[PDB]
């Protein structure tokens, strides 16, 4: 249940000595190194063409936020504040109303994307599918405000990336 | 006029020169630093976009700023800041070093690296992918492709 | 006469290589910039006298090539075979007596 | 019920060992090879 | 019609050293299994221009010099060294046919160490003078080398003239007679050029090669292009050394073809060498100097003085 890297006693008949007085000499590992390197440049390199050719991702992954609504149009969110008391980074938000029809709907939703941790323990704590998080990855921005999400901006995520988002949820659901 | 033309054709070819041969300094403080070594990585390989792999401080194009800047580091994150030769841009890579990230409320971390240098690229996520990093490396890209430094010169 | 053209040809081409990369970054402005004995080894100086003293003895070394078309051959091979034993050893010397350590 | 496991009869074997394969000359022979370019660079 | 022929050297001398820089980062990528630069040009065809053109217009770093003079002087030194390196070498003829072309080279090669002494005097820091002297006890460590397997070499030549290596060679490549001359002669020169796995200032192992350290230094284009004019250059010196190629006299593009086909050969050689293995410590390679190379260089010395006395073949002075 155990083994000894380098514990070996090398071998003092002239054969064996004249071995590694040869390698010593003659540098016999070190071709054979320049023969591995060599070996890699005969190789197709596993470069791909980025931005023409993208990085395999599975529907788990969890990258850029977006508040989803039902077959209707009516937003999902229900302003129960399950995703804000789980955030890790208290990334999220809330304020709440009953809106004009007396439905329990958010005035407030921000997600600050620069405390966010991405760890989609808001998608699982909430329990209509509301807050998701989408595939976009990429979302870099050129100032700070501009990954300060609210709501109008996390309902544009949701209205962009629908198409998308509903059949990564309907590959993935019934491991959640 | 003529001489518009003529700058605008040079502001064209040193933003190309500038854009297409970025040197960057990277601070890898902290989980960042293993997505920018996988954008380095033979997959997405920036080296092939002219981005060069572990080049010089002290010729660096851009800052990559990969990892927690804590309240112990920002001094010396200022010094190399400074020690950069002019177009000097930074790509804050991170939640932590955009806005304090999971460390946001501690009394040892710099809420984002923002208050200490300016910052032209937020790469978002903990940590953003490589894909996502080079995806803001070419966005700083098309930063420089615009910039229009000798017609502002020529028209004032 | 060629060579002092090509000497003054490679140092003038040099000088305008440096005079650009010197003057051509000063044309755009930038922001001016506002913010802000050593340690002896005996060794490092010893590595460099070993050098001279072997540079000199390669001095010696140097006109071997035209030595070998002389006549008096037996002679000439005696007194290469000797220099080139004596760079060997002021080698052992150097060797033996701890000279060559920790820049070995 | 559908979920993530071995096929019926396991995997296949998985080697895990060094295998650094001992090419290349004995030190006799590149010594000879090594001393017959010296000869007949010689001659 | 002379100077035609001074700028048809040291012009593409210059853009071999640029495109060098490609054929270093892709040659490098697919040893790492990656690529190296396609973007910028059609095959990365255009990186050498962007990159020179970046570094050209890059502000001059933050700090000032200790000496402006020796500031001046030694990428000025450097770049006039490593272009004055290449006009003996017969490929097949010489630019300036001499008769000492090959102790021309040594003295020449020899007089580069004051670049980097210069360079470390000029600098501020006291820790980057440091990193110069012992880039400098590197250097004039494998000198040493370089010159007594030059000698042992031009035993076998009868003289000191590079185009006399061309007829010394017509029967068989000299790396058949010397090759453990040869070999030695490779690593000495690598080491000459503070090529990996022996560039300790480019590296670790250096007292001031450590981010945020202080030093005013020069326009680091400057000292590259220096840096690979040597390698190319030490590189075609190696080929007609031990490596000479067939001329015929009323066909020289045949000799140009064949040294430069070998030559660009021996330079991805350099750049396989450098993508293989890790760094030497600095005491490493002061060991694989003078207690390693150079007994067997003076022993090899030893051989090729006698050698061609006991075997009748005592080449002719002319
Ligand atoms: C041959 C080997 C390669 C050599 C290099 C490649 C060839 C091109 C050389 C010229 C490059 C372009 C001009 C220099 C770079 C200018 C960049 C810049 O920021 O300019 C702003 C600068 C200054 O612009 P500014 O007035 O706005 O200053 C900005 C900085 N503040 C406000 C803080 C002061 O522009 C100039 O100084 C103009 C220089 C001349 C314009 C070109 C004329 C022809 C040149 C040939
Ligand atoms: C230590 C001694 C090393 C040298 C041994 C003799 C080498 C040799 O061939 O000498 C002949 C050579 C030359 O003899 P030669 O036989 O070639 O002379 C023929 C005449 N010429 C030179 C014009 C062609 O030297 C001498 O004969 C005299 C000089 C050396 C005398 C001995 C010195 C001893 C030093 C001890 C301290
Ligand atoms: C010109 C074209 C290219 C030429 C060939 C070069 C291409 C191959 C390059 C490979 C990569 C090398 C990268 C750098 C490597 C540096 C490290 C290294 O190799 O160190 C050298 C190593 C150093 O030794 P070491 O460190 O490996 O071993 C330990 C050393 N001690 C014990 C001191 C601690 O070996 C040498 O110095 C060998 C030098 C050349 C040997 C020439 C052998 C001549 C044999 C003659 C016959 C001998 C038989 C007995 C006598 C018989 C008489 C009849
Ligand atoms: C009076 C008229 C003249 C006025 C003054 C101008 C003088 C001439 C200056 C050069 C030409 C000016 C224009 C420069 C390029 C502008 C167009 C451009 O940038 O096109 C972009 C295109 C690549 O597209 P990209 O945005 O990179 O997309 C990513 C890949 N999908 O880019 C490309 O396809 C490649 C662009 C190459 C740029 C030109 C080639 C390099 C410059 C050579 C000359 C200068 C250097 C000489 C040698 C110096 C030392 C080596
Ligand atoms: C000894 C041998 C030495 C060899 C040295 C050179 C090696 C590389 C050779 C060149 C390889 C191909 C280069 C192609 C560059 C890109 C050309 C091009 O079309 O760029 C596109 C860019 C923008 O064009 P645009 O009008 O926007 O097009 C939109 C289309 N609807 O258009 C532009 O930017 C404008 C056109 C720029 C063209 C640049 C071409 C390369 C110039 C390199 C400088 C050296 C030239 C050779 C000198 C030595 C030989 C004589
Ligand atoms: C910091 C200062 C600036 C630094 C940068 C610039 C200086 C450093 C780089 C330049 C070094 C110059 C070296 C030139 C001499 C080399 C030796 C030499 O002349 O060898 C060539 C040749 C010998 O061969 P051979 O065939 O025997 O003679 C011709 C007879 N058939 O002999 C001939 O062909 C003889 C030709 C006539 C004599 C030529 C004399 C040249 C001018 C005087 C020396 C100039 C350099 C002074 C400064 C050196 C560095 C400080
Ligand atoms: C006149 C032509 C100038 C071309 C300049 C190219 C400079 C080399 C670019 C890539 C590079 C390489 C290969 C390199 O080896 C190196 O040293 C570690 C760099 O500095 C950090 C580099 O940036
Ligand atoms: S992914 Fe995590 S850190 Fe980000 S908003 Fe959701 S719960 Fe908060
Ligand atoms: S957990 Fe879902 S429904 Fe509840 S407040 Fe958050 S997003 Fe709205
Ligand atoms: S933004 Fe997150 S994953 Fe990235 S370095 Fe910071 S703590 Fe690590």
């Amino acid at each position: 249940t155990y083994k000894y890297v380098n514990l070996r006693e090398p071998s003092m008949d002239m054969k064996s000595v004249t071995d590694r007085a040869a390698q010593t000499l003659l540098w016999t590992e070190l071709i054979r190194g320049l023969g591995m390197t060599l070996s890699y440049l005969f190789r197709e390199p596993a470069t791909i063409n980025y931005p023409f050719e993208k990085g395999p991702l599975s529907p788990r992954f969890r990258g850029e936020h977006a508040l989803r609504r039902y077959p209707s149009g009516e937003e999902r969110c229900i302003a129960c504040k399950l995703c804000e008391a789980v955030c890790p980074a208290q990334a999220i938000t809330i304020e709440a109303e009953p809106r004009a029809d007396g439905s329990r709907r958010t005035t407030r939703y921000d997600i600050d994307m620069t405390k966010c941790i991405y760890c989609g323990f808001c998608q699982e704590a909430c329990p209509v599918d509301a807050i998701v998080e989408g595939p976009n990855f990429e979302f870099s921005t050129e100032t700070h405000e501009e990954l300060l999400y609210n709501k109008e901006k996390l309902l544009n995520n949701g209205d962009k990336w629908e198409a998308e988002i509903a059949a990564n949820i309907q590959a993935d659901y019934l491991y959640r | 006029s003529r001489g518009e033309y003529v700058v605008a054709k040079l502001d064209d070819l040193i933003n190309w020169a500038r854009r297409s041969s970025l040197w960057p300094m990277t601070f890898g403080l902290a989980c960042c630093a293993v997505e920018m070594m996988h954008m380095a990585a033979p997959r997405y390989d920036m080296d092939r976009f002219g981005v060069v792999f572990r080049a010089s401080p002290r010729q660096s194009d851009v800052m990559i700023v990969a990892g927690t800047l804590t309240n112990k580091m920002a001094p010396a994150l200022r010094k190399v800041y400074d020690q950069m030769p002019e177009p000097r841009y930074v790509v804050s890579m991170g939640s932590c070093a955009n806005g304090g990230g999971y460390y946001h409320y501690s009394y040892s971390v710099v809420r984002g690296c923002d208050r200490i240098v300016p910052v032209d690229i937020y790469v978002p996520g903990c940590p953003p992918t490589a894909e996502a990093l080079l995806y803001g490396i070419l966005q700083l890209q098309k930063k420089i492709k615009r910039e229009k430094r000798l017609r502002i010169w020529y028209r004032r | 006469m060629n060579l002092m053209i090509t000497l003054l040809t490679n140092f003038t081409l040099a000088t305008l290589l440096v005079t650009i990369a010197f003057w051509l970054p000063q044309l755009n402005v930038y922001s001016e910039k506002t913010s802000p004995r050593l340690p002896f080894s005996m060794k490092f100086f010893l590595v460099a006298i070993t050098f001279l003293l072997f540079d000199l003895e390669i001095a010696l070394l140097l006109p071997l090539p035209w030595a070998s078309q002389t006549t008096n051959l037996n002679t000439m091979l005696t007194m290469a075979l000797l220099l080139i034993f004596l760079l060997a050893v002021s080698l052992a010397y150097e060797w033996t007596q701890k000279g060559l350590e920790w820049t070995e | 019920v559908k979920q993530d496991m071995p096929p019926v009869g396991g995997y296949g074997p998985i080697d895990y060992k060094r295998n650094l394969p001992r090419r290349g000359l004995s030190g006799y022979s590149m010594f000879a090879v090594g001393i017959g370019a010296l000869l007949f660079g010689y001659w | 019609m002379f100077m035609i022929n001074v700028l048809t050297l040291i012009i593409p001398i210059l853009l071999a050293v640029a495109f060098l820089t490609l054929v270093e980062r892709k040659v490098l990528g697919y040893m790492q299994f990656r690529k190296g630069p396609n973007v910028v040009g059609p095959y990365g065809l255009l990186q050498p221009i962007a990159d020179a053109i970046k570094l050209f217009i890059k502000e001059p770093l933050r700090p000032a010099t200790s000496s402006i003079s020796m500031f001046i002087l030694a990428p000025i030194l450097a770049l006039t060294l490593a272009l004055t390196m290449w006009i003996p070498l017969p490929m097949p003829y010489p630019l300036i046919n001499m008769n000492l072309g090959v102790l021309f080279m040594l003295a020449m090669s020899s007089l580069a160490v004051y670049s980097i002494l210069w360079s470390g005097w000029a600098s501020n820091s006291k820790y980057a003078l440091i990193g110069a002297l012992r880039a400098v006890a590197q250097t004039i460590s494998y000198e040493v080398t370089l010159a007594i397997i030059l000698l042992s070499v031009l035993l076998m030549n009868g003289s000191f003239t590079l185009s006399t290596l061309i007829i010394t060679q017509e029967q068989v490549w000299l790396i058949f007679p010397a090759w453990p001359l040869a070999m030695m002669w490779f690593i000495s020169t690598l080491a000459e050029t503070n090529r990996a796995p022996f560039d300790l200032t480019e590296g670790e192992s250096e007292l001031v090669s450590g981010f945020n350290v202080e030093y005013a230094a020069g326009p680091f284009a400057l000292f590259f292009m220096a840096e690979y004019a040597n390698i190319i250059m030490m590189n075609i010196f190696t080929t007609t050394l031990f490596l000479g190629a067939f001329h015929n006299p009323y066909m020289p593009e045949l000799y140009t073809i064949n040294f430069t086909i070998k030559s660009l050969l021996l330079s991805i050689t350099f750049l396989w060498i450098r993508a293989s293995y890790p760094r030497f410590r600095y005491d490493q390679l002061m060991h694989l100097l003078w207690k390693n190379f150079l007994p067997l260089t003076l022993a090899l010395c030893m051989w090729h003085v006698s050698l061609p006395i006991l075997l009748s073949s005592i080449p002719p002075q002319t």
